[PDB]
């Protein structure tokens, strides 16, 4: 499950930053971050397209990224890392992943954790994850739950500049 | 724990070419900036990009920061594709050699306490005559570690020892209060290639012939020093000869430079008349 | 108008990077950004680029979205740091023009009336420089066929300032070319003037093969500098061009030979030295 | 090699005598695992603690693997 | 080896024991390129019997170094 040094990336993540694109306004995107059995649902198409940010580059180990076992659940699963804009579902379809992963139902179930190839997520500040198929073949897809296990990276968090030694006034 | 003999600041192309531009933009006043990077372990500091400041009359200070144009900035290379942390912060010497002096470790200690891996870098862009770089890097000494016993900075690894310092440094103290991290300057294939174009001759460079007159009044100079060097040659050989250079020399560099010339220039010729006719 | 545009090694390298930072983290294609750079006379020298936000939708070809507002400020930062630099015009790494490209100049054509688009090409080719430049011209054409608003071509160099020589040189120490002549790197440069002049006569022959075939229009400013070429020929089989050429060709050809005989002493000399040195050793050793 | 091992640590004691910076501390560790090879007899390490100090971080490494 | 195969724990330490400009610790690989020059005798089973071999060449030829 969890590794020693490894934790898992939920207190480093910021709301400011998150978002779902094509999902229905019935469940939420807080659905999947409880542990609980509550879900989130496709809207329109069987695709979604979630997008997380962190605060501090953070190093991703695994991925918890699991839904239902009803023939209802992600198949497909295209991991960018680090997007400057929000992408759409049209490139989602042709830009080259990060990580591709192909999950199954034994990752699906509730005691499934996917790896992903640590080195490629070495400093990460946003993930978008883009479901492109379901388990099966569903109008409408469900995920149950998502959390990424991995090391936060060291930051030097500017603006916390400040004199920490001499007067105020040498220059050179 | 401890720094290793082996950690090295990989400047890259674009940082080198902004740092000296900055310095010889601005010398003989100092000049000071950010270097985004990235720590990737423990011995290497990788700085991708640097990143100009305000001169600000005050010198190079803690005060020279102006902590509304770098957070501004960083959030704008942020959303252009600069998601990059503060590795450290350059600030030239303009023609006073390449070491810190008081103002430079105060600033350098607020830039650790930020986080205690922060490189220094030092340029001279006035001893940077063109074929030698003069930039060094450099991190400090803790109070309680050369006082409490302990050598500055572990060596596992024969790698820390090839660089010798420079007494410039040496004098300022370049083993008492701080280190001197490697460079090792990383290139990809590139910018190499795009840096080639800088002097890369045309094919016309190539097949152009010399101006002929210019080339007879060549041949014609050569070859009268070259007979000076040649009755100096025997009076040299007779003399040796009846008793038991640079006459030798200065004839051997000189059929050199007649014979590469008219080679050249007859074959061009013979080249032209044949593809443009 | 301008006629020279000369790019510096600084504004290249920026292109590569930003080119990279974002090919890395995407699949975008293009990536556009502002030059800053400074005139003499109509000489313009860029010294500089940043990067501007830029996503455009490869089917439509109409919709775009360079982000002035991220312009303006980082022009107003650089303008802090440096001051005798203007934005004087903008870049894209794109191996080639796209229906955009106009409409992007006007956009630009606000921060600077005059213009410069440089393609920075970030492959590697063999042959050309990696810039070429475009500057918008509208005009009432002269020979009556209807206008439109289309680039045209200012030249354009590579050189660079002193501080920017003194690391490029460092750079490319390692695979570096002398600089100096050796009569194999001439010969080498003959070789690749023969390579590229043949490659500039293939160019050449498959324009107008597609010109005459229709696929293209006849551009009237091309066939000019074509049938200007031609004319500009020249005749070898005139005999007191021969006369002439064998002349210069036989005075080369005296100061080789003279060359070669001062050499032929001068090794026959050394053999000598070091034969009697070895008859030194060799008796001294006898004895 | 334990039956003849017939080694002179007087030149061990030079050395050591002679180490000033820790380049020469962890050469010295090398240099007495090099001369004991085989032979299971640890006495340089053994009647020298003090000098099993100055020794820190990896060079703990190579002392303990100096043992092995 | 001592019948002309070539003995890889020997290549193989030396390699990574020239791999010590890079990292120490990797020096003590050499212990694997360290082949015991002897010649044992053992009997029928398999036990080691008290026997002298004689040389045909002077002890100062073969013998150790002087103790310092
Ligand atoms: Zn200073």
């Amino acid at each position: 499950d969890i590794p020693k040094g490894y934790m898992d990336l939920m207190p480093f993540i910021n709301k400011a930053g998150c978002e779902c694109l094509n999902e229905s306004d019935e469940h939420g995107f807080d659905n999947c971050l409880r542990k609980d059995t509550t879900f989130l649902e496709s809207d329109c198409d069987e695709q979604l397209l979630i997008t997380v940010a962190f605060n501090q580059p953070v190093k991703l180990y695994s991925m918890k990224f699991q839904g239902p076992d009803n023939g209802q659940g992600p198949k497909y699963v295209k991991i960018f890392i680090n997007l400057p804009r929000s992408m759409d579902f049209e490139e989602a379809e042709r830009s080259e992943p990060t990580q591709a992963l192909e999950l199954t139902e034994d990752d699906i179930k509730e005691d499934g954790i996917v790896p992903l190839r640590y080195v490629k997520f070495q400093n990460v500040n946003s993930v978008t994850i883009f479901v492109q198929s379901n388990q099966g073949e569903e109008e409408t897809t469900r995920i149950s739950y998502f959390t990424f296990i991995g090391t936060p990276v060291q930051a030097t968090n500017m603006n916390d500049f400040k004199r920490v030694v001499g007067k105020k006034g040498e220059s050179h | 724990p401890a720094v290793d003999t082996a950690e090295q600041v990989y400047i890259s192309s674009l940082a080198l070419l902004k740092m000296l531009k900055h310095g010889r933009a601005g010398v003989p006043m100092e000049v000071m900036g950010l270097m985004l990077g990235e720590f990737v372990d423990d011995y290497t500091v990788r700085v991708i990009d640097v990143f100009a400041m305000p001169q600000s009359g005050t010198g190079v200070s803690v005060e020279a920061v102006d902590p509304v144009f770098q957070a501004k900035m960083l959030d704008m290379l942020k959303q252009t594709g600069r998601p990059e942390m503060v590795v450290g912060w350059y600030h030239s010497h303009p023609g006073f050699g390449c070491w810190l002096s008081g103002v430079d470790i105060n600033t350098q200690q607020s830039f650790e306490a930020l986080s205690e891996r922060a490189v220094a870098v030092v340029v001279d862009p006035i001893q940077s005559v063109k074929g030698k770089v003069v930039i060094d890097a450099f991190r400090l000494i803790n109070a309680n570690m050369m006082v409490l016993g302990h050598e500055p900075r572990q060596t596992t690894s024969n790698l820390g020892h090839l660089n010798k310092p420079s007494i410039q440094a040496l004098i300022h103290g370049l083993n008492r209060h701080y280190y001197s991290i490697t460079i090792n300057y990383r290139k990809n294939e590139l910018e190499q290639k795009m840096l080639l174009n800088l002097h890369k001759k045309s094919w016309m460079e190539g097949l152009t012939l010399q101006d002929y007159s210019e080339h007879c009044k060549h041949n014609e100079s050569v070859v009268k020093e070259m007979l000076e060097l040649a009755k100096n040659y025997n009076k040299a050989v007779e003399e040796e000869d009846k008793m038991t250079q640079d006459p030798k020399r200065h004839l051997e560099e000189h059929v050199d430079v007649l014979m590469t010339s008219n080679i050249v220039q007859c074959l061009a010729a013979m080249l032209d008349t044949v593809v443009f006719k | 108008a301008v006629q020279k545009v000369v790019v510096h090694p600084l504004v290249l390298l920026s292109v590569v990077d930003h080119f990279n930072r974002i090919g890395k983290v995407g699949n975008q294609k293009r990536v556009v950004g502002v030059l800053l750079g400074s005139w003499q006379k109509k000489v313009l020298d860029v010294s500089n680029s940043f990067a501007v936000p830029f996503d455009e939708d490869d089917k439509d070809d109409s919709v775009w979205f360079l982000d002035h507002d991220y312009l303006e400020n980082m022009y107003g930062m650089f303008k802090k740091v440096n001051a005798r630099e203007r934005i004087v015009g903008w870049y894209h790494t794109g191996p080639k023009l796209h229906k955009n490209d106009i409409a992007i100049n006007e956009l630009m054509k606000r921060y600077c009336p005059n213009s410069v688009l440089v393609i920075i090409d970030v492959k590697p080719k063999d042959l050309g420089l990696p810039t070429e430049a475009y500057i918008s011209v509208e005009e009432v054409h002269d020979d009556g066929t209807p206008t439109s608003k289309t680039f045209e071509h200012v030249t354009s160099e590579i050189g660079a300032e002193e501080a920017e020589e003194v690391g490029v040189e460092h750079l490319l120490r390692d695979i570096k070319d002398t600089t100096v002549g050796t009569l194999s790197q001439r010969i080498t440069n003959q070789v690749h003037g023969l390579k590229g002049l043949n490659s500039k006569l293939l160019d050449i022959r498959s324009y107008l093969e597609k010109v005459a075939t229709g696929k293209l229009p006849i551009n009237h400013q091309i066939i000019y500098q074509l049938q200007d070429v031609f004319n500009l020929l020249p005749d070898v089989s005139l005999q007191e061009f021969v006369k002439a050429f064998y002349l210069k060709t036989n005075d080369q050809m005296v100061v080789v030979y003279l060359a070669s005989l001062i050499r032929s002493v001068v090794a026959l000399h050394n053999l000598i030295n070091n034969k009697i040195a070895n008859r030194d050793a060799e008796k001294k050793e006898g004895q | 090699l334990i039956r003849n091992n017939n080694t002179d640590l007087m030149i061990l004691k030079n050395t050591k005598d002679a180490v000033r910076n820790s380049v020469c501390h962890t050469a010295t560790v090398i240099a007495n695992s090099f001369m004991h090879c085989g032979t299971t007899s640890d006495q340089f390490l053994r009647d020298n603690l003090e000098w099993l100090a100055r020794a820190t971080n990896w060079a703990k490494f190579t002392a303990t693997a100096s043992l092995g | 080896s001592r019948t002309g195969h070539t003995h890889m724990p020997s290549v193989v330490g030396v390699l990574v024991f020239t791999q010590f400009w890079f990292w120490f610790p990797l020096s003590h690989f050499l212990s694997l390129a360290y082949t015991p020059t002897c010649v044992i005798g053992l009997n029928k089973d398999l036990k080691m019997p008290k026997v002298q071999y004689k040389s045909n060449c002077k002890p100062s030829t073969f013998a150790y170094p002087a103790p310092l």
